[PDB]
Formats: C-alpha cells, structure tokens, sequence
C-alpha cells in the first residue's frame, strides 16, 4: 500500500524549527532537527510509495523515519495513494484536497454527496447561496420550496437572480441557474410557503432540510416540532439585521433540538407592539446573508459527507458584522425537553 | 466551613 | 424637522422589561415602565413626526418622553425623516441603522471606482456584492481562463463558460444584475512588479490573486508609494482571511508587523495547491466586500483597519493579527 | 526499553542515611548502605539506559540493584525514556513525577472543554491556570462589568479595563498568554435556576459566583440531573474553600452529607452579608480548584476534593476536610 | 461611641442552636436561647448605635443583651462605627472587611501599606504573584530585582507575562503590568542576579525582602546571613516539587533565622551530579499557593493587624494530599549565624 | 520540605 504527500501541505523555516501544513492543521515544530527530518521523510512520499519503498530512498535512521511518518500520517499530510485518483479533469478536484486534509477518502465523500437529497425550505438570499454551494459541490438532489416571486429589492443578496428575472418564481429561477452550473444533478420545485403547521407534511423527507424562511415568526418552532416527530435532520440559518446566524443543526437522537434550551398583557400597549412589529423589515446586508449562507452550507456538506463535525451541532451561532465577534447559544440536549424528550 | 461559600 | 421610527426596529417583551432593536444594537431595557414608555414613544414616530407633535400624541410625562426619545434617537431606532424614502431599499435600512443618511452613502458608492485584482473565487463574490450594492465603476483584472474545477467556488460561472476569459464572464453577469454600473476588463496577471502601473488608480484595490506566492508584498509597496487604498482577502486552506485594509497615512501597512534541506522544501512548496472550499472562499469574500462598502460609504468603521482577520471553518473561531503602524517599518515611514 | 532519572529528583545526606526525592514523594532512607545503593543505581540513569545495561555499569550486586531499581521505578524517580520528549515543559516534569506520560496528559487537556461559571476572583485565577496549562476550550460565563474595586484579586484586569465586560477582557488576556486555545463567552449571570440551561455541557464546570446565595444549590441540582461534573471553590471570609468535585455515579453531591420574629431578624442580617474578601484566600481556593480540574481531566492523580469540601485557614496553620460521600437518603440524588 | 455590625457576619440555624460568624471566627453556640439572644442583639447594631441606644431597641433583659454585646465585640462581629468610614468606591475597600474582621481600623492598615517598601528578590513565578497581590493591596513601593529574560516556558506560572513579552526582561514587564493595575504606587527595578554573597549589598533596605530567586542553591543561606547582619526582615517562599513552601519570616531580634534549627569521595561525586541536574516539577497551583500565603504574611507583617503565620516556621502545604506541616525555625541561642 | 526551596 502506497502513501502520497498531499498537495495542500506547505513548509516554512520558522522560529527555531519550522511550520508543517497550512490552515487549521498547521503544526509548529520547535525542534530544528525534527522539522528537518519531517521534510526529508515528506519528500520521499511526493511519489506514491509504500512505507519501505519510500524508506529505501531516504537517508535517515529507520526509527527516525517512523516518528516522522507517524507525524505526517496522523495529521493527514501524507495519505493513502488510493485517495488521489480524481480524473484531474474531475470538477470536484479542489474539493478533493479539502476532504483529504481531513483524513477522508474523497471519492467516498463525493459519493455520499451524490446520493444525498437536500430540501431548501425558503428560497431567499440564504436559500439562493446555500443551494448554489450545494449544487456545485455535487449534492445529487435539491428540492426548492418557495411560493414567492422575485422583486427588484431582492437583487442585493439573491446571487442567482438577474434584473430580467424580476416577477418570476424564485424556485424556477434557482433551478435553471443550478442546472447551468451542474447539469449532472437533479432539481425539483415545490410551489409552497409554510402557513399552517400542517403544511409541513407537504415537505418531503430528505437527508436534511435547510430552513431559512423567516415568515411566519414561529416557522422554526413548527419545523422543529415536525422534524423531531419525523426523525428529520434540519439546519436553520438567517440573520438578525447585522448579525449572521446559523444553527442549530438538529440530528435526531444525537443533538438537542430548538426547544431544549427554552424554559404585553396591557392591551393598549400590546396593540402598539403588534403594529411596530408588523412594520418590521430586516436591515438586510448581502455580506451578512452570505456569511450565514456559507457556514450553513459548509455544515450541510460536513453533515452529509461525514468527514468533519459540523460546527452548529448543539449551537445557534451568531457572527457580528460590525465587530469581530462570534457568540454561540447553547442548544444541547435537555432530558427535560417538551419536544424531544420522548423518554 | 460549617456555613456555605461566598461564591 | 421630522423623525421616523426605522423599519428595522423590532420589539419584544422579555425578562423583567423588554427588548428594543435587533442585531448588534439590540437593547435590553430592564425596567417595564420604561420599556412600555419607549413603545408609546416609538408608536408616535411610525409616520414622520416632530418632537413636539409626538410629545402631544404620546400621552406621557415630558421628562419620560424626552428620555425615551433620546434613547431611540441615540440608537438610531428613530432617525431624521429626511433619511427616509428603490433597488437598494434594503441597503438603505442597513445604512439608516448605523445613523447614516442612506442617500449620501449610496451617492458615495455610485461615485466610487474599485479594482478587483484577481477574478477567481474571492474576486467573483466580492465583485457581485459590490456590483449589486451600487459601486459605480468596477475594474476586473485577471488574464485566466475558466476551468471546470473553477465551478465549485466561482459562483458567476456556468458550464457553457469553461474556456472563456474570467474577466469576460464576470462582466456580463455583473451587468445582468446591475446595469446602472460600468465594468472594465484588463487582461492582466501580475508577473512582475512593473505590471502594477497598468492597474488604474481607484478608491480601493481588492487584492485576491494568489499568483505568485509573494504578491501582497508587491501590491503593498506599490499602493504605499502611490497613496492607493487596498484590501487583502484570501484563504490558507480551511482558514478564511481578510485584511488588512490599508489607508495611506491613516493605518499600518502589510510590512509593519543548509542546502539539501533547501531544495527539498522548495520542491514540496512548488507542488502546493490550496485545499479550497467554497464556504471558506465565500466567508472571506463577504467580509471583504463589507469592509469595502464601509470604507467608501464612510458610515461605519471597517473591521480590518490595522488587522489581518482569520475565520476558521473546522472550529468556531475568529482571530485578528495586529498590523498597526510601525514607526520603524521598512516600507512606510 | 530505556529508563531515565527524572530531573525533579533531589538527594541529600540526612540523619542515619539520607533523603531521596523532593516533595510529597520525598523519602527518608535510614539505612546508609541502602541509601548509597539507591544513589549508585540512580546514577546509571542520568542519561537514559536499559535495566540490563545499567546493571553492568553499576558496581553493586544484582540483588541490591533490582531492589533499588524497583524503589526508583515505583516512586517514579526513574521513568520510561519515552516519557522524556516546549511551552508545557515544567508541567511535563509534574506529570512525569506522578508516573504519567506527559504527552498523553497534555493531549487530554488539549481535548477538554471547561466552563468557568463566574468570572470574578476565582474565575480569573482558575481560567488563567487552565489556559496556560493547555486546556483546549474554555467557556467564560458572566454578565458583569469590571470595577476599580475588582483589581485587588481579579488578576487579569487592569485600570484600563474598568467598565468593559469581564468575559471580553478575560478572553483577550487568556489569548495573549496562550494563542493555541479557544475561548468562548456567554453574557449571562445565573439569577434563576432556569438560567443554568444556557450553560453548555463540558468536561467539568468550575462554579464560583458569590450571588445568589444559593447558586451552588441550583448548580448542584442542575448538574446531578444533567450528569455534569462540577467543582465548587470560594471562601468563607478568611477560609479558602474548594470542593466538592462532583462526579456523576461516583461521588456524593453537595446535598448528601447535609419561631416568627427571629427568622425575620436572621434573614435581614444574612441579606446584608458581604464576604471579607482577601486576595491570598481567593488565590489559594482558585489554585487548588485548578489543580483538581487538571487532575480530573488529565487523569494522572486523584483530585483532592473527590467527596470532600476542603478548607484552608489563613489565620491559623490548618486544613480541614468535610466528608461529602454519597447518601442513600439525599434529597437531590440517591 | 457607636458600634456597627460587620457586613461579614453570617448566622445559621445549625444543630441544637446555631452558628455566628463565618471563617476562622465562626462560633457554634449550642444553646438555642442564647443564640437567639445573640441574633436579637446583633440586629440592634445593623445601624451605627451606642450600647445604650441599641439596648433601648432590644426586647431582652439587660444582663443577656450585655453578654451578647460582649460576645459580638470580642470577636469583632461588631466594630467601632468609625471603622466603617470608608467609601464603598475606594479601590481597596474589598480588603477593608478583611481588616475589620480582625479588629483593625482599615484606614490605619491601609496607611501602613501605603508607607511601606517591599523588595521582591526573584521575579519568576512567586515574584509575579506576590508582587501583584502586594501592588493591588496598596504597598506603596515595590523594588523588583532580577536579571533574567522572559522565555516561553515561563508562561505556566508567570501570570503577568504574555507570549509577546518573550525576550524582554522580567523586571521591565512586571513593572509595566503592576502600574497598569495600580498606577497609584511606585515601582522600581534593579537589574541584578545574586551571583556572589557580596552582591547582596546592592539590594536596598526595605520593610521586608520577599525572597524567591532561582539560583544559586544556597541563595537563602546567603540572604539569611546578610539579613541577620543587616537587620533586614525577609520572607522566603518557594516549592519543593508538589509541596508549596513559605516561611520563615525572619524578624531581627524577634524570630529565629534560617540556620537556627539546622541539625565517600565517589558517592559524593554521584550526589553532586544528580543534584546539579535538578529541575523542580513546577506547577502553577503549587506556585500560587506559596505566593498567596507569602503575600498574606507580608500584608499582615506590615499592616500589623494579625500575626504572620510563618514567624519562626517554615510551612509546607501538600498538593497531592490534604496536608499542611510546619518546620520549627525558632531562635537557637547557640545558632552559628544569629546567636551568641 | 526537608530539603531547601526551589526559589
Ligand atoms: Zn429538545
Ligand atoms: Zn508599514
Ligand atoms: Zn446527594
Ligand atoms: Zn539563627
């Protein structure tokens, strides 16, 4: 069995030794002689080589080679050579490097993506962006669920839409834009907006529901109730004005649900509150929408792909746009929950 | 000791 | 002068009083009587109203009405009626919520010129947000063709487009989206420093190209000597990076803060391809676009002034590296 | 298999023989012949050596050498050469001295999450120990602002920080000190039992907020039902207190071992209560709390406060332990 | 002639009667009637009140009031009303209930601190922790003595240091950090390591020397000899691996000194090599314990409101079992150093 | 304890 050095690894002389790899897996090795040995060993695996065929090629002690080989293999800097057959004319080539860097066999991850079915419940700015990431990452089946028409004020965040698309159904437009980008995948549309809780029975079972429609106010509560009963994974994403929000990612039997961590009367002011709130329109900002959409999609890809833990497991995550700030809200499982208890 | 902690 | 309640204000009974606003400016008012007075006050401004008319209309004590009015004014929950009004309608809500006059912001965007230096994943996303936000002129600079592998991160590109100039395809998709803007293409990759003189002066340069492996250093030196604002955005594998935003004389710049081993490293690094991942690409690009919009709009401080900001994707993490001005930096001062 | 003499070993001539070791493992060897045989044996392992090779190197009988060897090995005065492998270097000697492999302990810390429920005197001191020891994720929970009065014992805070949120400033200061870790903040004070649901699952919760007076009773009850390990620390005026370290299914809980006009008067007096805070007392509670957390997660030594509430006096030379073992009749558990 | 109930007093229904006070002074009163009377009495002093004014609001006979009053007074559960004449906003006010509970006037303790001078000899782990406590409690002048620079391994115990401070002198960084926390005090630094005994003459006179420097092995023997000759008070603090150690606090003419209770060629070579390789198994919790209790003794020694623990004692606190022990270090008239 | 302090 051959191993091969991942193309996503880089190396720098730093401090006393150097750095190996880049991004989150980047390792600072303080020992010069160790760092030096790691690169001599790495170099032996540029070409797909079994441990000893690569060993017969280096000029360091056999036991020293093992330490360095252990470091490289554990950090996924070298990988099984089988992991490296994407046709090279394979569209998902750059995605394959991602999967490899997490220690996964990218062909198996890709196949899970191919076999998955994702419901996009809401086709606004978040649905737009999530659906396109998913299509181009090769999710095999996407069901678009929205009954809204395109408006000109939409064009600021809703990335798939042209000026000429104003007036069309969002779902019809998303679908053609998706099939322009990946003709291999399957897209269907349901002309529906959830207004009853019973409307949710019209939503088909899928690997996951991506829930972004904010109307009505308690859409998420119905979605959550329905999905806990139906054993149906979902992820929520959205924004509150300038804050981008994603999570929780609900996984039946595994995570907490939306309700786990959850425990006016004067009529003259109750009416004032309801008018003020009826007039509400979010201070939409495309960068906010997009960060929310992007992280939601990453978690969908990880959830289906299985090669890394999604970030929004047991958490609702808020990213601020006018400060450097991420804050999570606890949505871990409560044994006293009124929705997902079931025991 | 015999009494509870302040914080 | 009239005031009006912003459409972005939401109100909720909460705790011992209630919430007023949403997002970063969300305010928790512990006192119920106060919160109820703020509501009565805000209701007076649903349609534009002067301070005196609303004092009469809200039937509450002057000392209480004045406190609630100042509260709402200070948080830009009510704003001058003159700031109220449209394809950028929603953006206007955003600018209003920072206490800007949105017409004046929009005018600044309409009259700006932005260089997109690199038209891969980051440039794609940034250019589309800038275009749909109303930046008046966009100059795309890249000489690469579209490849099938591009389609995972490069949102503007279709299958029919593999083979064509990146710059070409970006331009027509930007113009299908916002026709009111003007898009220039410059068929150029920066293979020597001298090349930068071809990149035109602009309000800002967005610098996204990761070719070669020393480009930001060249760009830094040029924009320093040429009094040219720029912003960097990229990724290191699974980490999204944006910043710093360099402002001539106002901020810091990028440079403020054995043999047989050597050919081995050089070779390995020569084989490097980044582990790209669209969600990461999109995060870096979105936050870069926000900073560009803030820089030219002037309504809020861009996040990456004096900072290089990383966002991780395998964990919940933002981190900024200090890049404030150095008295003894080689490059500036 | 190489063995090596740990660097924390110390030897001195004393009484009839001498001392081998330093600290709690220090041993008085009365027999001078045996003491000398121990040192001649230790000497063969100053640089790492296999048993057989050191035996040939030492000029003492196979019988004595085996014995002195086992003496050194069982006291972790000599350790496997592999344990000898840096930021965490002095912690490394600490783990070695307990017979642990430092890198394996360090990996357990790296992989742990700790909730710091309360970001005053104790939280300040606990969180900085945990962060610089390499605890991987720390969750800071407090809704308080820093006051000029905090500075006496809230060591991470400065006059320039007066007015900012404690969580925000702790995070900055923890990250200045170890950029390798992750720190989270939750802007929350526990003013009702219900608020404990906002506090996430962790390896252990470090509980130390002065108010509400019955916060530890709410925490105890929440943690038993949630199966959440927690440790309490604080003080009763001049007495430093830490413990119990509650471990689901394993220890007792905080509740296990324990007139009209008067109750009114008692209630009034007690409601005016302010603790006689003193940084030394705070820092002692916090340090020994943090030691129990590191031991609890690192699994190299028994935490002291398992089943125990421990008081260290500051005006007397005195430590006293109260037994908090499981009770079948406990109102919360059992 | 007003008395006030201290805020630090708590009472508890417990056992047959109940508890009065919290901490070292906690008293269990077995008799429910007497304890109820102590409550009724304490309640009369919630507001600043003379004995007779308080008595006037008591509903108990005078003999019982009088006994309960004397009980509260002797334990400092009630204190002179003027001892409470701070501002709740004074930077040092937290500590003030601490002083009150020992029967001291906080204003006066605080004045003693503000006028004191403390030499910190050794700016490692112990020095870091002692000096911030001392700085934030209001010791008026702190002189920091160390020639070492900050490395990366320091960061486990050396609380005032950050990653950014690596390469810098310990004294400069400590000074920057102490003045950030308390800009009302004075901090000076001397760039010195005690290499020879003679070097000790370069260390200034002060109220007390806090001695925790890292090298040589016999630094305390030097410091002891010097301080005995110079009539200089000092406190030693440190650790022996997992045991936190503080004491003795040496007071000229009053306490014993360090040397007071001091009781083969090849083998000796081996010992000497083994001992030259020695490096302590440092651990922040142990460091922090030793430093805290050292600082406590320094504050009491200068503030004068309670007796330092380590007078005539070297005190050990174990970290892997529940154990404190003291070593007798009282005066020997026969001592080689401070004797005859 | 029976040996001198490290620092
Ligand atoms: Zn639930
Ligand atoms: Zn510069
Ligand atoms: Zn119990
Ligand atoms: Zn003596």
């Amino acid at each position: 069995m051959d191993y091969i050095l991942g193309r996503y690894v880089k190396i720098a002389r730093y401090g006393s030794g150097g750095l190996v790899g880049g991004g989150g897996k980047e390792q600072y090795v303080e020992n010069l002689v160790l760092w030096e040995n790691i690169i001599k060993t790495a170099y032996c695996f540029i070409t797909p080589s079994s441990y000893t065929a690569a060993l017969e090629t280096a000029n360091i002690p056999e036991k020293d080679f093992s330490n360095c080989f252990r470091f490289l293999k554990e950090n996924f800097f070298i990988i099984p050579g089988e992991y490296n057959n994407s046709t090279e004319n394979n569209r998902y080539s750059r995605n394959f490097l991602h999967y490899q860097s997490y220690g996964a066999n990218p062909v198996l991850v890709q196949d899970k993506l191919k076999n998955a079915k994702v419901v996009i419940l809401g086709c606004g700015g978040i649905g737009n962006h999530v659906s396109v990431i998913l299509a181009t990452s090769g999710i095999g089946e996407i069901i678009l669920i929205d009954n809204d028409q395109i408006e000109n004020t939409n064009l600021t965040r809703q990335v798939l839409f042209s000026e000429d698309d104003v007036g069309k159904n969002k779902t019809e437009v998303i679908k053609r834009e998706l099939l322009k980008r990946n003709s291999e995948i399957s897209v269907s549309e349901i002309a529906l907006n959830i207004n009853d809780y019973t409307d949710l029975h019209k939503v088909p079972e899928a690997d996951i529901w991506v829930v972004s429609a904010d109307h009505p106010f308690n859409l998420i509560n119905w979605v959550n109730k329905y999905c806990v009963r139906a054993n149906q994974p979902y992820i929520n994403a959205g924004y509150v004005n300038d804050i981008a929000v994603f999570g929780p990612l609900y996984v039946p039997g595994k995570t907490g649900c939306y309700e786990c961590q959850k425990v006016s009367e004067k009529e003259n002011i109750d009416h004032k509150i309801k008018l003020i709130n009826s007039r509400f329109k979010p201070a939409t900002f495309a960068p906010v929408n997009n960060v929310a959409a992007a992280l939601c999609a990453a978690d969908v890809i990880k959830f289906i792909g299985k090669y890394s833990e999604p970030l929004s497991l047991n958490k609702r995550i808020g990213i601020w746009s006018d400060e450097i700030k991420i804050h999570s809200q606890n949505m871990g499982r409560s044994p006293v929950c009124s929705v997902c208890g079931n025991r | 000791m015999r009494t509870g902690n302040a914080n």
